[PDB]
């Protein structure tokens, strides 16, 4: 549920004046992706009571550990990019889910493996409805091929080529024939003083 | 008729929009810097944007519910049991076939016992009898009409 | 010659023969290596079902 | 940083396979439209099969790769505004399966829960584990037992030999017609 599922509140970014760096961040707070572990919660609360103990972000975030969203990536005015991480050391932080804000909306990062096996389902159940369609439909004889029955024929008018040479006299079908260029030929004829 | 190859169009042709996708975005995706990949974009892409759009991002596996270790079972149960009534299906109709089969040949063993001509049409693919054995003038054939 | 005009044709139907039936065997036994379940990812399930029915189709056709 | 080098090689096999079923379904469609009527069973049946070599190739593809796709996620970068394809980049976000699929795959937990309805306290998978070990075995042996079996004359090659002295013999007597001579 906490994946592609869009959210925005277009009157508070109206209402902000535009995002700018610290205020976008404060979107992300608006938002339901927001987490109450996270390093600017507690920060939050340090700007509730401590106020002046605040050194812009990074130098407050990288210093204090935990959950964090630091902003490594920007498009002004549409896009802006914002990293989930859980730091560890004055150096170590384990990079996390990617969040941005996408034109007022909020999309999570789709991981790759995810939807390219999503397509890989989509279609795979495409061929398996292609297979399931068709099935129990060329009703098959050794002696005449795959036939397909029908309510009606025309509609359009292995190495078995051994057979008699002159034939004639003989029978041979000729199952039908030029039946269809009677009507046809009516028609292209009918278009004729058309022509 | 030919709805079958006419709603497979569909089938075949959204499917393969799914994947043109994945093949569009991936061919963005490895164009971040080699050209091999640029060049296979439509260009109604490439009329967009420049790519390599996409980056890396290292975070979790993430990760899988139970219940879909369930549905790693639930389909493929249900795979099996086609199988087994698809295998099944198929000897029925087979049998059937068989059962056609057996009148037929029989009937042209009862021919060639009182010794006729016997031989293979166009693509009817039935075999005809050479009528006209003790002859007069003209060649004869007729094929045996299977008349169920 | 007329003896390596039936003895080619004898190959060509003995081909057919050997091809037809190891189709048959070789549907069925890769079936048992798509037979697996467990430690498999839900997506990877998928195709494999797919595959299935094709070689039970593949296995029948090469009885036609 | 390194195994960003593996996502692009691996996927620069993945993109060849894509490459590859894609160009196959440009060539089925391409069948399909040359028929005017139901197109022939053989062709089609091949089609699923190149199909089948596809996916199974694809699926072959994914390997160890696939838990380094798992690491990876998608986001667009510096270089990409989102001016006007920001609609068409939500599509290539949406991760979404076919609504339809889902719509089955409700219909199948919707009778595994019946089956657990119908029978409360009685999972099997762990069995199934063992049973997949049965699997395991029984295509073994049904791997070496085929091989007991007998599979597939040179006389036949004399017997040109045979037509070969009858034709030397052929030119004897015809040079006996000839001369008398024996």
């Amino acid at each position: 549920d906490l994946t592609s599922i869009q959210w925005r509140m277009p009157e508070w970014v109206q209402s902000m004046g535009g995002l700018r760096t610290e205020n976008v961040l404060e979107y992300f707070s608006q938002s339901p992706f927001y987490s109450h572990k996270s390093n600017n919660e507690m920060l939050k609360m340090q700007s509730q009571f401590n106020a002046l103990d605040l050194g812009d972000l990074n130098s407050q975030l990288k210093r204090l550990t935990g959950i964090q969203f630091v902003i490594i990536h920007e498009r002004p005015p549409f896009l802006w990019v914002i990293q989930k991480q859980n730091r560890l050391n004055e150096n170590e932080v384990k990079p996390l889910t990617v969040y941005f804000v996408c034109n007022e909306n909020i999309y999570m990062a789709p991981n790759a493996y995810t939807l390219l096996a999503t397509r890989m389902l989509n279609a795979t159940y495409c061929f398996q409805k292609a297979l399931t369609k068709i099935e129990k439909f060329p009703q098959y004889n050794p002696q005449e091929g795959y036939t397909y029955p029908k309510l009606s024929n025309d509609n359009l008018e292995e190495n078995k080529n051994q057979s008699i040479e002159n034939a004639d006299y003989s029978f041979s079908p000729e199952d039908f024939s030029v039946v269809r260029a009677f009507m046809q030929s009516l028609h292209s004829s009918k278009e004729a003083p058309d022509v | 008729s030919q709805a079958y190859k006419k709603e497979l169009i569909e089938q075949i042709m959204i499917a393969q929009t799914e994947c043109s996708l994945a093949l569009d975005m991936t061919s963005l995706l490895l164009s971040k810097f080699k050209e091999n990949s640029i060049e296979t974009i439509s260009p109604f892409l490439k009329s967009t944007v420049p790519p390599s759009s996409l980056q890396f991002s290292r975070s979790q596996p993430p990760e899988s519910k139970e219940s879909d270790a369930t549905l790693a079972k639930c389909w493929k149960e249900k795979s099996l049991t086609s199988s087994c009534k698809f295998l099944f299906e198929a000897k029925e109709r087979l049998t059937s076939v068989v059962e056609t089969e057996h009148e037929y040949y029989t009937e042209l063993v009862k021919v060639k016992e009182a010794s006729w001509p016997l031989f293979n049409s166009q693509g009817s693919n039935h075999l005809s009898v050479q009528y006209s054995c003790l002859g007069g003038i003209s060649l004869g054939l007729g094929l045996i009409r299977m008349k169920p | 010659s007329f003896q390596r005009q039936l003895v080619q044709r004898t190959n060509t139907l003995n081909s057919s023969i050997d091809n037809a039936t190891l189709t048959i065997l070789s549907r069925f036994q890769d079936i048992l290596d798509i037979a697996i379940n467990e430690g498999k990812d839900k997506y990877t399930v998928a195709p494999e079902v797919y595959q299935i029915e094709c070689h039970t189709v593949s296995m029948v056709r090469a009885v036609e | 940083d390194i195994s960003t080098e593996k996502t692009v090689e691996s996927l620069e096999a993945i993109r060849h396979r894509i490459a590859q079923i894609v160009q196959s379904l440009t060539h089925f469609l391409a069948i399909l439209h040359q028929s005017e009527s139901l197109s022939p069973w053989p062709t089609i049946h091949k089609n699923f099969n190149i199909l089948l070599s596809q996916i199974h190739s694809l699926s072959n593809n994914l390997a160890a790769h696939s838990h380094t796709l798992q690491t990876t996620s998608i986001y667009p970068s510096l270089e990409f505004p989102v001016k006007e394809q920001e609609p068409l980049l939500t599509t290539l976000l949406r991760t979404k399966a076919l609504p339809e699929v889902e719509e089955w795959e409700a219909n199948t937990l919707q009778e595994y829960e019946a089956s657990i309805s119908s029978q409360p306290k009685k999972k099997e998978a762990n069995d199934a584990y063992q049973k997949d070990q049965l699997w395991d075995q029984a295509r073994i042996i049904f791997m070496e037992e085929r091989e007991n079996y007998s599979w597939f004359r040179q006389l036949e090659i004399d017997r040109a030999t045979e037509e070969q002295n009858a034709n030397q013999m052929l030119t004897d007597i015809l040079s006996f017609m000839k001369s008398g001579k024996r």
